[PDB]
């Protein structure tokens, strides 16, 4: 039976429309061999053979359209909008030739923009990389090792752009007529798929400049170059569904003059940057020449030096734009340049400073105001898309003002890598949408690796923090370790991948650990670990923020300092059960799972080597209540002192027997009461500062000395050690955790007399 | 059993309770303090 | 109302009830329960104050009652049949209350209706509101479980005319009409809340189970399909059987557009996809192309 | 270091810093009012008419509907909607024209037409469509301290400016009738969590200060000793001024419904309330007199932050002082 | 292993080499099935070179028993086809595959 018979169809139809709902479902966001499958149910001729006919009952003709945008055109349009948010401009000579000045025409800010997308972008984006469909290839006999599957399966694509430029005139002439049998049973039927189609090849960004000069004609002859008649389709009465595919139209539009508006602003930045910057040279080569000695001349000539490029470029600008109060120290003619820029960028905008607009930004605002006139809407999406494209327009200031923020120039060297780095971000961004599962783990790695070990992530940490990298990275690693049961540590390795990648970002710059200084509420909450896998963690990825800052950690919230104590109150108390699991028999404190917390509550404090007083204040005071774990010893219930404890490890670290069968328990010991002695040494009342008269470093000192009294410090540190030239590990006992004992001495008790004798 | 259990169970129907007084005639009428009556759970059908 | 503290106690005794909290750690570190058993002097906070219900709260609390215990009549009379054969003739003293739980089950299902979507928005809203809550309300003290029961038990026969023997020959008719609208009611019930499906979603292999019969009709199928749409949680748990037993479903109920859509549902989550069920059904239903 | 001798793609990237900075905000927008007047102005085309009495919303309605169609949804948090910003903002500088775009002193009938001019643009914007749009995602934010409250604030303030009965009237029938219990309650919990003088706070943000040292030239990126100590002061001052605006007028019935709630079933009473936050407020600034008693001269930081306090002070106190004029 | 039914019209005389392109029209068929793959349709040559063994192992040994023009009724068995498991979402199982081939091959 022919794709036809409407009687005997009404039943059928319902089933077949419905069964290309499920052809489109297991054709899914982001997979791609079962598209491949896919592609021998449905071949490239019955799909282009649906495209052309004009006799479908019309639920199928949507379907069949939706059917191909499903398959091939999905993919790519999903990951190129993502990347449409980013405005990067390579520095070559195509692009200082651009400009906001229209081509062929004198004074054209006065008249026309040119017209929207026909202008070169010469904007930084990936390519697609489509890859064509068969089914007598060999399988790969090896295994996946996290292959792609496919690319995508491939259509050629000038004869979908020739075609789709095609029966869209046609259909727009056919209306023209004001026929009475619309194709598919209904007008919205006819003229909703085929703009859909046409909607996403303008993503694609695949039509020629005479093509989208083409698609703009009959939208309707007002949008027209200086060089029945085929009326406008907006002229036209229509329904709203197809209303709302104009609006995406007429988006795309607003965002290619976006575009095209950031691009020119680059362009003009390279040429007066460079003519600005020589003009400084040769104004400091003036001053070299006939330099003239005096106090007001220093004044100038150091300013100009001594100042960062920051406050150079910000007063060299801010000079210029005044109310005659400039006091520029450059000349008129620059200034006059910019001026000119300045009123050409606000003339194209809306600020001007019959119903015949002449131009998209006009038309648009009278177009959307004529459809609120009459027919009283009821699709909410409408409303939505509608007045978000309304607002844009008028305020092309702040949707400029919006964009640049993200724009970022880079060099016309390093262009190649920047493909590496985005085709790997968009393999991020694609997969992030998927559940999770084994295969793309594995995926996931390889462009974690690339990007990590690029090049370029070393250099310019300001992009770094455009694109919203870092939040992506967070929102993958959150959606592994959501769940909130402990047995929720499924995949148990891209915790450690995105802790590594973290822990290096965190070191670039600075401000990269403010960018990251705003989560860290929410990292240590999860901070409740296996406390023993390798590699990092998130704990670790924690304290590598606020490492060396000196103002991030005056920042630390008492919340945050309260929370890992009290993880730190059960540590004493548990005893660490993947250990019991291991073989070791029982212990009843936890000094591995205490160590990692401690060494994060170590770097609070010798920030930059100093003692903050503030966090210090509350460390010691949360620190007398929940460490009254860890047994009797410390507590002072008991009296095993330090020197008890550190020779009870001695004898279980000589004594395998008696600890199971890396980790050791008496090394773990050691290595315990050497941390928290060098949190409690380090964190003395500064040296001498506030010791001469304040009160608060009285206190303080005099509770430090009472928990950990002198007469076993000495004892501990003059204990021997097995000193080999045969060998013995370091990990049964260490010297340099000897010399954490002596930072308490420094910094506390000092000496007199008698303690430098013994 | 009864319990006072707290604010989860508010809004359940599980803390329904009848107020039945005990003679037919003008059941409805304004209570008064020291009144006896009977309580009836409702929900179940069982009197407390 | 609102503002009584007011005591009670005894006509008899004049004994004050109040709470002691004589628990051990057990209780006491769990939940909150507190027995209020009545001693001498009570307690000094044992003052109370009241506050009225709603009229629909009441009201469904009556409707939970009453069918609460003609259902519980219902499985007590199946019960007391079920594993008993019988001959020519009664098989006891009391009968199933048929008719009135037809009209049991028609009332409900009525009651539970969703309002019409060419209402205005407010009361439209307001009316979905006023239904999540009374199937909260259901929900909460159980006829799940009861109606979970009831059509377990009717289901250990099948011929639905022959073998529903130990009923009464007169039940012979009745039965097919008691399964499908209790199919229905458990699909009222169902519709719309979060909550509702979130605990149901336990039951799916016992759903998934259940779709092998004419009794079983679509009514289940199309819960199934409400089960997918608006718990998506579930999704994780759904194995190959289940999908094998989907499709031998649709090849043996022939076609059917609402399995095309609960197919659909199953595939993508909210949002999200599922590579898992996708290969899965795409390996089982496309290639053989029978 | 040099500005000369930089890369040239570095420059790029300064210059459009800068440039933003100095050209970009800077007040040249001027479409506020254009953009009511033309969304209302246009209630039908010339041509267009139904010719039978059945009047239909016009633009600027269908746009205030569909946000209180968004309000009304049953949701726990409320999204971003950066749309929304927009238009509230577009809506509220309308009517703030009127009293901030305009010594001497002003004639009596230029002054009453400034009177006039201003009840027509709030009758314009939301004596119809959108009184009850305000009030609604009050109710919906239920404890934030995020954007939505303080933008949909800043639109409730310019419309009831100079006391508008007819909006006091809508406000209070909507309220009364439908009985929504939590809006008290959402004002409740933003009452709560108001800025007070923190001394621990300022006196790290002092040491902070003190901390001078650059970063990359990036000294004052976070040196603004502004941000930390209050961080509310805008949205304080426009709550407590919404709770005067709300009872400007001697009305005598808004002041009782706001003091006890009849037909709700739970009372907040929120004239109580804000004695409380004056209370936290005393106990806060008398701290800080004692932490400057001894020192003798005050820093010009000191006496900026103690300022900035006091300004809120004297709102809160006007906003009182509403409550309880007219007996 | 392959039987094919060679139609008359071409050279008939040049084989294919070791090493080499070989343009083909293929146009597959389930064996008592459908049609789901075929050239024709999607109008491409598919060109590939015998030796590095990619292609399936039956369809390279119908190519290596003809030479240049000839069409012929390819036939394949499951072990040599993808018999085992198949091809997944399009291919079932222990499957029996035909083909028939038309070039314009270079050598």
């Amino acid at each position: 039976m022919d794709i036809l018979e409407l009687s005997e169809r009404l039943d059928l139809q319902r089933f077949h429309s419905h069964t290309l709902r499920l052809y489109r479902a297991v054709c899914a966001l982001g997979n791609n061999r079962v598209a491949h499958a896919l592609c021998s149910h449905v071949d490239q001729a019955q799909l282009l053979h649906a495209l052309e006919d004009a006799h479908l009952p019309g639920p199928l003709r949507a379907g069949y359209y939706d059917l191909l945008i499903s398959i091939h055109l999905e993919s790519a349009c999903r990951s190129r909008r993502s990347m449409l948010s980013e405005y990067i401009v390579p520095l070559t000579p195509e692009t200082r030739a651009i400009t906001l000045f229209p081509p062929g025409r004198k004074g054209g800010n006065a008249r026309r923009h040119g017209l929207p997308g026909v202008g070169v972008t010469t904007s930084l984006r990936p390519p697609h990389h489509f890859s064509p469909p068969c089914f007598v290839a060999a399988l790969p006999a090896a295994g996946v090792a996290e292959a792609p599957a496919r690319l995508s399966p491939a259509i050629p694509l000038e004869a979908l752009r020739d075609k789709a430029l095609r029966m869209l005139g046609e259909a727009v002439r056919d209306g023209g007529q004001h026929a009475r049998d619309p194709v598919g049973g209904s007008v919205e039927f006819q003229f909703v798929p085929v703009l859909k189609l046409v909607s996403t090849l303008l993503v694609m960004g695949i039509f020629g400049d005479e093509d989208v000069k083409q698609i703009l004609k009959m939208i309707e002859p007002e949008v027209f170059t200086e060089e029945d008649l085929e009326e406008g389709l907006l002229q036209m009465k229509l329904p709203e569904s197809v209303k709302l595919q104009m609006c995406n139209l007429l988006e795309y539009f607003c965002d290619q003059e976006l575009q095209h508006r950031v691009e020119s602003l680059a362009a003009f930045a390279e040429r007066y940057v460079d003519k600005l910057q020589a003009n400084q040279r040769s104004r400091y080569a003036l001053l070299m020449r006939a330099f003239t000695m005096s106090a007001a001349e220093t004044a100038r000539r150091t300013r100009e030096f001594r100042s960062p490029p920051q406050e150079q470029i910000n007063m060299l600008l801010h000079f210029k734009d005044e109310a005659d109060e400039e006091d520029c120290p450059l000349p008129e003619d620059i200034r006059q340049d910019l001026q000119d820029f300045h009123q050409d960028l606000l003339a194209h905008c809306g600020i001007q400073l019959e119903k015949k607009p002449q131009s998209l930004q006009e038309l648009v605002s009278h177009m959307v105001v004529r459809w609120a006139q009459e027919d009283y809407v009821q699709s909410p999406e409408l409303v939505r898309a509608m007045f978000s494209l309304l607002h844009r327009q008028y305020d092309g200031l702040g949707e400029l003002l919006r964009a640049l923020p993200r724009a970022y120039t880079i060099s016309p060297s390093s262009v190649e890598d920047t493909m590496s780095l985005l085709e790997c971000l968009g393999q991020i961004r694609s997969l992030l949408i998927v559940q999770m599962g084994p295969q793309e783990e594995n995926l996931m790695i390889q462009s974690i690796g690339n990007i990590m070990n690029n090049k370029v992530f070393y250099q310019h940490p300001n992009l770094m923090r455009a694109l919203g990298m870092h939040e992506t990275v967070m929102e993958v690693m959150v959606n592994v370790l959501g769940g909130g049961e402990t047995k929720e540590i499924r995949f148990p390795k891209m915790v450690t991948s995105c802790c590594r990648f973290l822990c290096y970002f965190c070191r670039i710059s600075r401000q990269n650990q403010r960018s990251m200084f705003d989560h860290l509420s929410y990292l240590l909450e999860n901070s409740g670990i296996g406390l023993g896998m390798q590699g990092s963690t998130p704990l670790d990825v924690a304290a590598a923020s606020v490492i060396d800052n000196n103002e991030l950690a005056l920042a630390l919230q008492e919340q945050d300092l309260e929370k890992v104590v009290s993880y730190l109150a059960g540590c004493g108390l548990q005893s660490c059960p993947m250990l019991l699991a291991k073989g070791y028999p029982d212990i009843g404190w936890n000094p591995c799972g205490g160590e990692r917390y401690l060494d994060f509550l170590r770097f609070a404090v010798f920030v930059n080597g100093e003692s903050v007083e503030e966090n210090a204040n509350v460390v010691v005071r949360l620190l007398i209540r929940k460490p009254e774990c860890f047994g009797p010893a410390l507590r002072g219930e008991g009296g095993s002192g330090l020197l008890a404890a550190i020779e009870e490890a001695i004898r279980i670290s000589e004594d395998p027997a008696r600890d199971g069968p890396r980790v050791h328990l008496g090394h773990a010991i050691m290595s315990f009461y050497a941390a928290l002695i060098d949190l409690l040494g380090r964190c003395a009342p500064e040296m001498h500062l506030i010791q001469a008269g304040k009160g608060e470093a009285l206190r303080i000192r005099a509770i430090l000395r009472s928990l950990v009294p002198l007469d076993d410090l000495v004892g501990i540190i003059s204990l021997p050690l097995q000193i080999p030239t045969q060998p013995k590990m370091s990990a049964s006992f260490v010297p340099d955790h000897k010399a954490s004992m002596v930072l308490f001495l420094d910094r506390v008790y000092g000496i007199e007399n008698q303690d430098f004798l013994l | 059993l009864v319990y006072y259990e707290g604010g989860a169970v508010c809004t359940h129907a599980r803390s329904l309770w009848r107020l039945e007084p005990l003679r037919i005639s003008w059941s409805g009428s304004h209570l008064r303090w020291g009144q006896p009556l009977r309580i009836r759970h409702v929900t179940t059908g069982r009197y407390l | 109302y609102g503002e009584s503290l007011c005591f009670v106690q005894h006509v008899a005794s004049g004994l004050w009830l109040t709470y002691a909290a004589p628990d051990p750690k057990a209780l006491r570190l769990g939940v909150l329960k507190k027995k209020a058993i009545l001693h001498q002097e009570g307690h000094m906070d044992d003052a109370l104050f009241l506050t009225r219900c709603q009229q629909e709260e009441s009201q469904a609390a009556r409707m939970i009652h009453s069918t609460a215990g003609l259902y519980n009549q219902f499985i007590k009379g199946l019960d007391s049949f079920s594993g008993k054969p019988r001959g020519s003739g009664p098989p006891a003293g009391p009968a199933l209350p048929i008719e009135a739980v037809i009209l049991s089950l028609q009332d409900l299902i009525g009651y539970f209706e969703p309002p019409s979507e060419e209402l205005q928005h407010e009361e439209k809203q307001s009316k979905l509101r006023s239904l999540r809550n009374r199937q909260s309300l259901f929900q909460e003290e159980g006829m799940l479980s009861l109606v979970l029961n009831c059509i377990d038990r009717l289901n250990v026969y099948t011929t639905a005319a022959h073998f529903a023997e130990y009923a009464g020959e007169e039940a012979a008719e009745s039965w097919k009409e008691i399964v499908n609208l209790l199919s229905e009611l458990l699909a009222s019930l169902i519709r719309g809340n979060r909550a509702n499906c979130a605990l149901f979603s336990t039951n799916l292999d016992w759903v998934v189970s259940k779709l092998d019969r004419l009794e079983a009709s679509s009514g289940i199928l199309e819960v199934l399909y409400c089960v997918l749409i608006e718990s998506p949680e579930v999704l994780n748990i759904i194995q190959e059987n289940h999908i094998k037993s989907i499709i031998s479903l649709l090849d043996k109920h022939g076609r059917n557009h609402k399995v095309l859509d609960v197919l659909c549902s199953l595939c993508v989550c909210n949002g999200v996809a599922v590579r898992s069920n996708q290969d899965l059904i795409t390996e089982n239903l496309l290639p053989g192309r029978e | 270091t040099p500005l000369y001798n930089l890369p040239t793609h570095r420059a790029c990237n300064m210059f459009l810093e800068s440039y933003k900075a100095a050209w970009i905000l800077t007040e040249d927008h001027s479409f506020e009012d254009r953009m009511i007047d033309d969304l209302s102005k246009a209630g039908e085309q010339e041509e267009e008419e139904e010719e039978v009495e059945e009047k239909k919303p016009d633009p600027l309605h269908q746009l205030v509907l569909h946000f209180s169609r968004t309000a009304l949804t049953e949701k726990s948090k409320l999204d971003e909607d950066y749309l929304y910003m927009a238009y509230a903002d577009i809506m509220a500088k309308s009517c703030h024209l009127e009293e901030g775009g305009e010594e001497v002193e002003v004639s009596f009938e230029e002054k009453e037409m400034e009177k006039q001019r201003l009840l027509y643009q709030q009758s314009r914007l939301h004596t119809r469509g959108a009184a009850e749009m305000v009030l609604q995602m009050i109710s919906a934010c239920k404890g934030e301290t995020g954007a939505m409250v303080s933008s949909t604030l800043k639109l409730g303030i310019s419309i009831l400016n100079g006391g508008n009965a007819e909006v006091q009237q809508k406000m209070l029938d909507y309220l009364k009738d439908k009985k929504e219990v939590g809006f008290f309650q959402s004002i409740q919990a933003l009452m709560q969590t108001c800025s007070v003088l923190d001394l621990n706070a300022f006196e790290r943000q002092n040491k902070a200060e003190g901390l001078g040292m650059v970063n990359e030239d990036g000294t004052v990126i976070n040196r603004q000793n502004g941000e930390k100590v209050m961080a509310d002061d805008e949205f304080t001052q426009d709550l407590f001024r919404f709770l005067q605006l709300l009872c400007e007028g001697h009305n005598n019935d808004f002041q009782n419904y706001l003091r006890t709630q009849t037909g709700n079933t739970t009372t907040i009473n929120i004239i109580i309330c804000t004695v409380d936050y004056l209370l936290r407020l005393q106990e806060s600034i008398s701290d800080f007199y004692w932490y400057y008693s001894g020192k003798d001269v005050i820093e010009e930081q000191g006496k900026r932050n103690f300022s900035k306090a006091m300004s809120v002070a004297k709102q809160v106190f006007n906003s009182l002082t509403e409550y309880i004029q007219g007996p | 292993g392959v039987e094919i039914e060679t139609i008359s019209p071409g050279d008939g005389r040049t084989f294919p080499k070791k090493g080499q392109t070989c343009v083909v029209h293929y146009t597959g068929m389930l064996q008592n099935g459908k049609k789901f793959d075929s050239s024709r349709d999607r109008n491409k040559p598919f060109k590939f070179r015998i030796g590095k063994q990619e292609v399936i192992k039956g369809f390279e040994e119908g190519a290596a028993q003809m030479s240049l023009g000839q069409r012929a009724k390819l036939t394949c068995t499951p072990d040599v086809a993808y018999g085992a498991t198949g091809h997944p979402g399009v291919i079932p199982p222990n499957a029996t595959l035909i083909f028939d081939v038309e070039l314009l091959n270079l050598e």
